[PDB]
């Protein structure tokens, strides 16, 4: 019966079915991003020689380049059927909140990510901005996660790739003294409570990461049939539904206005809520949240099943063995240079006694001169001078030096590419695509477009908060993938560009080119010539 | 020898009664300060007066309370080596066989408690298949004597049976010669109903104790006693200190062969219907907590009596006894003979004050610290794994820390069969 | 002292940037070929003596 | 509640928080600016 | 370990932690380590007021 009580025995249950997966990706990420050495036995032991001489490294920098190079972002496309541009105000939306810096940073971060550990993730958030706001005084921006592997944990029980199915999924959050106070005064909790979460460390990290707050949030989708209602919308039209918990309030101001109610029908819809939670309390229990999805978008590597398990994988997994073989060899030869003597002749002591100065090393004689009696034995035994063997590598340590190299060069290569990546990158963003309509239809002010002019049909409450009325023809427009563009204005000139290109010399090429120059920027010259291809297509008619 | 991975099951544990027990979370960074104890109040109750003029007869206001603590963790510490291979195939199975032994000590420590602190005592002089019904009357002698003390059960009762007595009212059941709805469901399967005799949950728990039988015999009270109830009492220091309410400690001639959990009942006093102060026709029962010295015993149920002329009226407000000892009243024990126990109570009267093992913290650097949840429990403890030194091996524990409290001891019951001679 | 803006006015590069588990960790060019640089002049150190 | 503590605390924080990777970081400048040889201790001995 | 600044001067420690599995206890050690070399003596004086036999 106690929340906390469910809520912990769900994080259970997923952070162990997904622990060896978890386990696997740290140690892939500790392996490529702080030492290959992963061994945290050897600062108990005697000190030998432990060499990194990287082979893994630069294939990892050359396909974070390549998928650096190829920029995916979504592109919403009109419904068959629906009006022709019924995606162009959520396109508008989604290039001007999604513009900034902190989207790419979040979607590189989880790129790269994806290729050393095998798994990201990112987050979507809503805030309230006053001086720049994209609608109705609310931003949409996207948040990196860090180490996604061991900090984000989903529904175990989810068998998709873009976890569409999940229900729920805890993030922990690691913050500083300091982020943990703004944290507290942000959501309006209690501050001098310090709270704790679990977030266990690998046995070789050697670092301590000095006072650390960590807390998760509980995100969980429920899906309920709701009641909405049916108005009448005074401007134009007839047919308009509205959600009773969107309503809420300004359920007379409805009326007031001019609307009148039609029907009462329940249209299942999906509600998602947070919950603010530690090891002990729950701090905030149903925040209820924008949007019929969980905000956070995973991207996988090579994703898959075995037993009812699930595993994902990178590119450094399967060299990490021969990049240990290489580098333990590589030491091993480096000891044998050091550690070994010298070629030096073997002396006996009477047979240089007294000549000791003349194999110092300079070269003040022209020979070298031997002892050659014995006052006992009467001349000095005759053997061949003896010197001691040169150091050597062998030919076992060359052989498997070059053999590690050659299958550790075998298994790192991707694909042939990294097509496979830049696929599953793009289902994320089709994910990401999904989860910011829904949260658009929740929050933003969409206009409605008639045919006989964009009708944004809001109201005000008595307490001057003003509430969106959005109607059910909201999912217009389905997501694909396309190039990142930072504005339509862009977007429209690469489409330019691209029909000039096979738009062979005639009138149309006429057309093209006059609308590229229309949807030039602005300066002075390209300001007379955008206003002189103006000219030419008013003319033209 | 070709050993496989085909696991044979063997064993298969149920803990209806720690799931049904109510668990409570105090705040951990307050119980750290008051050393695991936190106290709570008790439903006040307020005396009355006949008459018009009352000069000088204002009482004050009572307000009792009590105290809940906890006990110490239940570990199951344990080594692993990783060169071996049977210590590899057998380490999640040991994890998993370590959470339901916690379980099933938790349950077992809910039974224990609730059969040494239930004061209620339902005896009967022979077994429960001897005549007709006899079973219903069992639970239903529990209803009436829960009725007629005016007892809180709001948010639900609870009877556990033990398995032989289960099999035994299913038998008296099922040779009824008849077959209806209760009769065939009580033949198909072995449930006798749901809800038998008004309580709402008559369940079986296969680990309840035995109560054996107390060897104490001719023991007479040594001089009247009075316990009034009290919320504070100076110490040495002139110090408030808080007092239990659930506990008297009473001077009796001797405490030979007497033990925790003993079921007792003074000869002469009775009950009270508690809100109304009516004397019942039911002798009081109690159970002794704790054997103190030789000649000293304490009983849960604080026998406050109705007639003490040296209890204030705020103070008399409180009594649950129709009078009070009188240094020659000779204490009858209960449980005459060995039988296991079936314990009944309402739903409220048991809690599980659970705490929080912080090792996830900074301090413990090197040791990896996971949260483990017991199933059907609703407990959460510490998973924590360490290795050794210069060898492939560790040690891992799997800790958890809990107390069972009982805050009604007189709302928590025991019913004992065939207590005859 | 209250400074002209909306945001700190340091700007930061980096090369590869990453956290490893809530510490940052970047990296340029020369981390990596520290320990065979160094092997390097201590064999051909070897060699001249 | 001294503002030159809350100051201090808060560099404080950072400092070691970012102490690892400034002082490889400034180890791989020195090795890419000055000398690859800093063995000091065994240069004078 | 982790870094350790101390207040008031510019002294840096090693704040180092440890746990034990088997008594859930820990170890912090916050470590720092200096020396005070006086390299001109003949620049440091002392002054001794009062010195009458």
């Amino acid at each position: 019966e106690n929340r906390l009580e469910s809520i912990l025995s769900r994080f259970d249950a997923d952070w162990t079915a997904s622990d060896e997966a978890r386990r696997e990706a740290k140690n892939d990420l500790f392996f490529s991003r702080v030492s290959q050495w992963d061994d945290w036995l050897s600062q108990y032991t005697t000190l030998q020689y432990r060499g990194q001489f990287d082979v893994v490294r630069p294939v990892v920098r050359k396909l974070v380049s390549e998928m650096r190079q190829n920029p995916i972002d979504v592109l919403y496309r009109p419904k068959d059927g629906a009006r022709p541009d019924a995606a162009d105000v959520l396109m508008g939306m989604y290039r001007t909140d999604m513009r900034h810096n902190t989207a790419k940073i979040a979607v590189n971060i989880a790129v790269r990510e994806q290729i050393e550990a095998g798994v990201g993730a990112w987050r979507l958030v809503t805030d309230y901005e006053d001086q720049s706001p994209t609608s109705n005084n609310q931003v949409i921006r996207r948040e990196p996660i860090h180490s996604a592997c061991s900090h984000v944990i989903w529904d175990s029980n989810s068998k998709l790739m873009d976890k569409s199915d999940a229900r729920h999924c805890t993030v922990i959050h690691s913050m500083s003294q300091n982020g943990w106070e703004d944290f507290a005064e942000k959501y309006d909790l209690d501050a001098d409570d310090i709270p704790s979460f679990q977030n266990p460390n690998d046995w070789v990290f050697p670092w301590l990461t000095q006072d650390t707050i960590q807390i998760a949030e509980f995100y969980e989708v429920v899906e309920k049939k709701e009641t909405a209602f049916i108005y009448q919308d005074p401007v134009t039209g007839e047919p308009v539904s509205y959600f009773k918990r969107d309503i809420k309030d300004v359920i007379d101001d409805l009326a007031d206005s001019g609307f009148i109610k039609i029907a009462e029908r329940q249209i299942k819809r999906r509600r998602v809520y947070k919950s603010i939670i530690t090891c002990t309390a729950v701090l905030k229990d149903k925040q209820l949240i924008a949007g019929e999805h969980i905000p956070i978008v995973p991207v996988f590597g090579e994703w898959g099943f075995v037993e009812d398990k699930e595993v994902y994988e990178g590119v450094v997994r399967l060299t990490k063995d021969g990049q240990r073989l290489r580098n333990m060899i590589m030491s091993f030869n480096a000891d044998i240079v050091a550690r070994t003597p010298k070629k030096k002749p073997f002396f006996w002591p009477e047979q240089i006694a007294g000549f000791e100065h003349m194999y110092d090393g300079n070269d003040d004689y022209p020979y070298y001169l031997l002892n050659r009696t014995d006052e006992n034995s009467g001349d000095l035994p005759t053997q061949p001078l003896a010197y001691y063997e040169n150091p050597e590598v062998p030919q076992a340590n060359a052989y498997m030096l070059e053999a590690a190299t050659s299958a550790v060069k075998e298994v790192a290569t991707l694909g042939v590419e990294t097509y496979v990546f830049q696929d599953n990158l793009a289902t994320a963003m089709r994910r990401d695509g999904e989860i910011y309509q829904s949260i658009v239809n929740d929050i933003y002010d969409v206009p409605r477009n008639v045919t006989i002019l964009m009708a944004e049909v809001v109201d005000l409450a008595t307490g001057e908060k003003q509430v969106l009325n959005d109607i059910r023809g909201r999912y217009e427009c389905y997501t694909d993938v396309g190039p990142s563009f930072q504005s339509m204005k862009q977007q429209n000139r690469a489409e330019i560009l691209e029909l000039l290109g096979k738009t062979p010399q005639g009138t149309p090429e006429y057309q093209l080119l006059l609308l590229q120059y229309f949807t030039l920027l602005d300066g002075k010259g390209v300001e007379m010539m955008r206003d002189y291809a103006n000219k030419q297509l008013i003319q033209m008619g | 020898t070709l050993a496989v991975d085909e696991i044979i099951e063997t064993i298969s544990a149920i803990t209806p009664m720690a799931q049904k027990a109510k668990k409570y979370t105090p705040p951990a960074a307050s119980m750290q300060r008051s050393s695991n104890t936190i106290w709570m109040p008790v439903e006040q109750e307020s005396p009355t007066q006949e008459g018009w003029d009352l000069t000088d007869k204002a009482t004050g206001l009572l307000e009792l309370n009590v105290a809940v603590n906890m006990g110490e963790p239940d570990n199951d510490f344990f080594q692993l080596r990783a060169d071996d291979l049977r210590d590899e195939t057998a380490y999640r199975r040991r994890i998993q066989s370590a959470a339901r032994k916690l379980a099933n000590n938790v349950e077992l420590k809910v039974a224990n408690m609730a059969a040494e602190m239930g004061s209620l005592v339902i005896t009967s002089p022979d077994a429960i298949g001897t005549n007709t019904a006899d079973a219903w009357n069992f639970v239903a002698d529990a209803e009436e004597i829960m009725f007629s003390r005016e007892l809180n059960r709001d948010m639900g009762t609870s009877y556990f049976f033990n398995p032989q007595d289960y099999k035994k009212a299913g038998y008296d059941l099922t040779k009824r010669d008849i077959f209806g709805r209760i009769p065939e469901e009580a033949y198909r399967d072995g449930t006798i109903q749901r809800q038998v005799a008004g309580f709402d949950d008559v369940l079986r728990s296969p680990k309840l104790p035995v109560l054996t039988k107390s060897t104490a015999t001719g023991i007479t009270v040594s001089g009247a006693q009075s316990f009034k109830p009290v919320a504070w009492q100076l110490d040495n220091d002139g110090n408030k200190v808080n007092v239990d309410n659930r506990f008297a400690t009473v001077t009796l001639s001797a405490t030979t062969g007497m033990k925790r959990g003993d079921k007792i009942s003074f000869a002469g006093v009775k009950f009270l219907g508690q809100m109304a102060k009516n004397v019942l026709a039911q002798d009081a029962t109690f159970s002794v907590v704790r054997v103190v010295d030789g000649t000293h015993v304490e009983i849960t149920p604080k026998p406050v009596a109705l007639d003490d002329v040296s209890l204030s009226p705020e103070q008399r407000a409180y009594a649950n006894v129709n009078t009070s000892l009188a240094d020659a009243m000779a204490v009858n024990i209960l449980n005459v003979k060995d039988a296991r126990t079936n314990v009944f109570w309402a739903d409220d009267a048991i809690r599980i004050v659970s705490q929080p093992i912080p090792a996830n913290h900074e301090l413990f650097a090197g040791m990896k610290t996971t949260s483990f949840s017991i199933p059907d429990v609703g407990l959460n403890g510490i998973f924590a794994t360490q290795g050794d030194i210069s060898t492939l091996s560790g040690l891992c524990r799997i800790a958890l820390w809990y107390g069972v409290n009982a805050t009604r001891p007189e709302a928590i019951g025991v019913g004992l069969p065939g207590q005859t001679a």
